């Protein structure tokens, strides 16, 4: 049993019709204190997966240093480790959430909260999370902590059920992603400006965007309201 | 008397480790490799004797990699070369774990040095049939 001390906030993701978007703020907060800005939350796996790890820091490092060692693994004695026997999302995400389980069993856990976003080899698109206690489920749209009562509405009227996917195309399902995230930066108070987003597609393959900001922010009507009720001046 | 090349960790009168210099003879009898240092780098080369027409081409692969950096290869007793690489594998990640840093070359070759050099101190154990040639870019 431990506590969280070195926090990162919302891990959001959506599925479209050629593979799938994940984005994360780059904080690292100290309870209140918003202490670290440069952390970087979502881990690429190869060329077809990107993990996105929400919670604990330190724990978020020691998962980093497992997948890290699974590719290594992976290409030990293994003369196909960049074409058919590469790492799939599914078999990154199965090891993970076989950890997150055996962790919360023996009452020690990973304070985590995990997305895993990538194309399989047959071009499905994946998108799981399991966290801490090594619940797992599959969603089109997939958010953790506190996204997943602000991002998820939004992202829900894009692709509310399984037939909207091949529907979306990758301009509007990542405005929807962009747009949570401001919103994220509107009402939750462990969340930063500076955000990374990841686009994993059956054709285009990976691409990372780092360094990217909350733009077109509406804080003008700001004042004209004043005092809390009575106040006129 | 005699009877001195029968048990491994035993010293003959001449101060020498007959079961040792058996092991050689098995990398002797064993496949010719290879390995060159050039000015930036290592390349290693190996022999694969083709026993039958029945044998799939380019699929028996003999050389490996330790880490993502070091290659191995050897000549003898192939089993024995796996269960070398096998361990110097777990070396390597103990290394990394620890020190964050990716294995020096030679401080890898200690590691697997020392491992080799503990099969010749006990009768219990059987050395290795293998000579291993490796190496890789590291710092400097």
């Amino acid at each position: 049993t431990q506590q969280p001390i070195v926090t990162g906030t919302s891990v959001i993701s959506m599925k479209y019709d050629n593979g799938v978007i994940i984005a994360a703020d780059n904080l690292g907060s100290y309870g209140s204190l918003l202490r670290f800005n440069g952390v970087e939350r979502l881990i690429p796996v190869g060329d077809n997966t990107v993990v996105g790890i929400s919670g604990d820091i330190s724990d978020m490092q020691h998962i980093e240093r497992l997948l890290k060692d699974l590719v290594t693994e992976n290409a030990y004695d293994n003369p196909l480790a960049d074409a058919e026997e590469a790492l799939e999302p599914s078999y990154i995400f199965e090891y993970l959430a076989t950890v997150m389980y055996q962790r919360r069993s023996k009452m020690n856990p990973l304070w985590n909260a995990i997305i895993v976003a990538g194309v399989q080899s047959n071009g499905d698109q994946f998108l799981r999370y399991v966290n801490l206690l090594g619940v797992t489920y599959s969603s089109p749209t997939l958010a953790t902590g506190f996204g997943a009562h602000m991002a998820n509405p939004l992202l829900r009227k894009v692709v509310d059920r399984e037939s909207d996917i091949p529907k979306t195309t990758v301009q509007v399902a990542e405005e929807a992603i962009v747009n949570a995230m401001r919103v994220l930066y509107y009402r939750d108070a462990r969340s930063s400006r500076n955000f990374s987003l990841a686009i994993i597609d059956k054709n285009t393959g990976l691409t990372f965007k780092k360094n990217l900001q909350v733009e077109n922010m509406k804080w003008d009507f700001a004042k004209d309201i004043k005092g809390y009720g009575t106040q006129k001046i | 008397g005699t009877g001195y090349d029968l048990s491994n960790s035993v010293f003959s009168p001449d101060g020498r480790n007959f079961q040792v210099e058996y092991a050689v003879k098995a990398v002797e009898n064993g496949t010719t490799s290879i390995g060159i240092k050039c000015n930036d780098g290592v390349v290693f080369a190996v022999e694969k004797l083709i026993t039958s027409k029945l044998l799939v081409p380019q699929k028996n692969v003999k050389i490996q990699v330790v880490d993502r950096h070091i290659g191995c290869v050897y000549s003898g007793l192939i089993p024995d070369g796996r269960h070398l690489v096998n361990r110097g594998r777990e070396e390597a990640a103990s290394f990394k774990k620890l020190y964050k840093t990716p294995i020096p070359i030679p401080a890898f070759a200690d590691r697997l040095g020392q491992y080799v050099q503990a099969h010749t101190l006990y009768n219990s154990v059987r050395p290795f049939g293998v000579s291993t040639i490796f190496g890789g870019v590291d710092k400097n």
